[PDB]
């Protein structure tokens, strides 16, 4: 089975940047799309983007375009998400989620445990 | 946004409850809708994909349907463990990205 | 009137990544993978 | 000479593996840059796919099954290329005095020969698997064309440019029945032969 | 040429090479030969080292190292020759198949596929028409009406 | 760019033979046909033959058949021309010329500087 293991929780100041990884353990995830979904406290899930590394697609949300950087490592089976220019609105719980195929239309059946980022 | 859900639903155990997901032409009407179940403090779980298909680990009491620019998730025979937040998600062709619903908190009465 | 058409094609992009084969040198491909660290 | 968890040293200055297919901004199986003259830049959700065009509209769609099979094959090829060369020679430092120059030359030529052998192995594997990858993509496009061609049979006239114009009113449900391979021949064959007679 | 045509119309008959596919094949074979030479330019070069009678262990080590490197490079040369000979013969077979497919997709139903590498034209294809099918510029709707007709009158 | 570099001028006696090379510099010429064209003093150009080495064709003129030997080396990118039984009629300026494709129909767009052979 494949389990997605993320990095620990991050405490950041405004104006800084946070980099969150998502290591695919128990098998590779280079042939599937790994999305990055955040969840604000008291709000719903929000899509930030994703990367399909062997397929070569790196997608971003239009409300996150130019501010988030999502990259993947296919030799360590790790997908990364770097978010710059942190404000108090960027406080959320950040999930990596593997799709059912190479692209983003399919359901996200494998999820990471989450990474809580608090900006203060 | 771009997908509209009722913020809360309620029902007794054993009662069939339905959760609606209203979208538009570019997101639900032309792409498949995925359903996600999230307990508080945990990661979301895949519940319904391809509008009507189900994972093998998900019990058969969960079912989904799509007609036009709207989607519906039906939970027949409600249990105590079905108290969670429910999200509908589909790809949006106008925003070139995935959109989520507002979230539906299900409350098990009793 | 216009008849219904279906076509089979393949993906292209604006990529300039080049790979080498035995019979063709510096072939522009849509996606390529550097497996060598130079830095 | 290295220490620690390190990559494998080769004397090559460029070592790039092709994962994607050949770029056509404007092979052995003759589909990519063959009878299909160029790639589609509007088709972003797959490596291979379709461009339907009927009265309900025209647009692109990907063949997700063949694209996923190709991506699985390319991923497993890359993993195999990394896996086979994990047992590469690792040169370590040896020092010799001025009356031991023959053993020093022996060690130098041994390590240089092993580095040359593994550099040749890496370069030749990259070149051979780049040919295999490009021919694999060409075979995937040719097999998708063959799958659609054998689905439709004489209910569609192939135009020789990778396209099939239908002899029947093939709507969006018909197009998606072509795409999943669940096209039904005898539902459309009579109107197909009627249109063939009327355009004869 | 390596690959080509043999037209047999009413103005005569004769052979004609497909210079485009032949030139691409010759470019590929030339670049394959250059790549085979260039990839094996870093071969092991054995040098003479001598040892005395109390240094037979290092002498055996040296001769085993040099013999093993010569065996490795002999295997590499032989296997590259065998594999690229298969790839060259399959490349030529694919070139003939691709030329046949190119002509077949040009002509479509305006010619009868005889199954032996030849195409039986339904319409009268003169020398200008044979030059049109030779360099990929055969016009289907110019000859399609008389081809469909001739299909009716021959059937 | 590809430049064809020939050997120096040759002074020969009657009854001997002359070998003229044509080294392809700045790139290979194994995928093109290299012709050998001579030019008598006061006369026009005359085709002697050519070699297409990867293609495997070695052509000769009918008035030079059996007397001229044209070979090619594909590892040194050099085309050679050996002319036997020299007489006073063989005094000419000898050019190597690379064709536009693998065969001899195309125009000779790359030429060597020439090699003057004088027989006396
Ligand atoms: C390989 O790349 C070099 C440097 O970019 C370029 O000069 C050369 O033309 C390329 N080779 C081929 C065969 O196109
Ligand atoms: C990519 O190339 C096409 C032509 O092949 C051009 O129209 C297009 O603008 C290019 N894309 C970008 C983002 O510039
Ligand atoms: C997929 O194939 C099914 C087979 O029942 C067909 O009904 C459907 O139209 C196709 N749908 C899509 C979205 O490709
Ligand atoms: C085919 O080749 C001839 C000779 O090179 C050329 O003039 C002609 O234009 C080509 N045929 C057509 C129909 O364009």
């Amino acid at each position: 089975q494949v389990q997605l293991v993320q990095s620990g929780a991050e405490v950041k100041k405004p104006g800084s940047s946070v980099k969150v990884s998502c290591k695919s353990s128990g098998g590779t995830s280079n042939n599937y799309a790994i999305s990055w979904v955040r969840q604000a406290p008291g709000q719903g899930l929000d899509w930030m983007g994703g990367i399909s590394p062997i397929f070569g697609s790196t997608a971003y949300a239009q409300k996150f375009q130019g501010r988030v950087t999502i990259s993947a490592d296919i030799f360590s089976n790790t997908a990364y998400m770097e978010l710059n220019s942190l404000t108090s609105e960027d406080t959320a719980v950040y999930f990596c989620a593997r799709h059912g195929n190479y692209y983003y239309y399919s359901g996200m059946d494998v999820w990471g445990q989450g990474t809580t980022v608090t900006v203060s | 946004s771009a997908l509209t859900q009722p913020p809360a639903v309620s029902g007794t155990p054993g009662q069939r409850v339905t959760i609606s997901c209203s979208g538009s032409d570019s997101n639900i009407g032309r792409r498949s809708v995925n359903w996600y179940q999230q307990f508080p403090g945990t990661a979301p779980k895949l519940l319904i994909y391809s509008n009507d298909q189900r994972p093998s680990v998900v019990p058969d009491r969960f079912s989904g349907s799509k007609s036009g620019t709207s989607a519906s998730l039906a939970i027949s025979g409600l249990q105590s463990e079905d108290e969670a937040e429910y999200y509908c998600a589909a790809w949006d062709d106008s925003l070139k990205g995935a959109v989520f619903g507002g979230g539906t908190q299900l409350t098990v009465l009793g | 009137v216009k008849s219904d058409q279906i076509c089979i094609g393949y993906h292209a992009n604006n990529s300039t990544e080049q790979v080498d084969t035995i019979m063709e040198k510096n072939v522009t491909v849509t996606h390529a993978q550097d497996i060598l660290e130079k830095t | 000479l290295t220490i620690g968890e390190c990559p494998k040293y080769v004397k090559s200055n460029k070592l790039v593996l092709a994962t994607g297919l050949r770029n056509s901004p404007l092979g052995l199986f003759g589909a990519i840059a063959g009878f299909i003259e160029g790639g589609w830049q509007g088709m972003v959700d797959g490596w291979y796919g379709y461009h339907h065009s009927n009265e309900q509209g025209s647009g692109y769609a990907a063949d997700k099954e063949s694209t996923q099979k190709a991506i699985d094959g390319v991923t497993n090829k890359v993993n195999s290329i990394i896996d086979k060369m994990n047992t590469q020679f690792e040169a370590v430092g040896r020092e010799f005095n001025n009356l031991e120059r023959r053993i020093e030359n022996l060690n130098k030529k041994m390590e240089d020969g092993f580095l040359d052998v593994w550099t040749y192995n890496a370069e030749l594997l990259v070149l051979m698997e780049n040919e295999r990858t490009l021919d694999f993509h060409d075979s995937n496009v040719k097999n998708l064309y063959d799958k659609v061609r054998l689905q439709l049979r004489d209910n569609a006239k192939e135009l020789g440019n990778g396209c099939f114009e239908f002899y029947h009113k093939c709507d969006n449900e018909c197009m998606e029945s072509v795409r999943n391979g669940t096209y039904d021949y005898p539902q459309y064959s009579e109107e197909a032969r009627l249109k063939r007679e009327e355009i004869s």
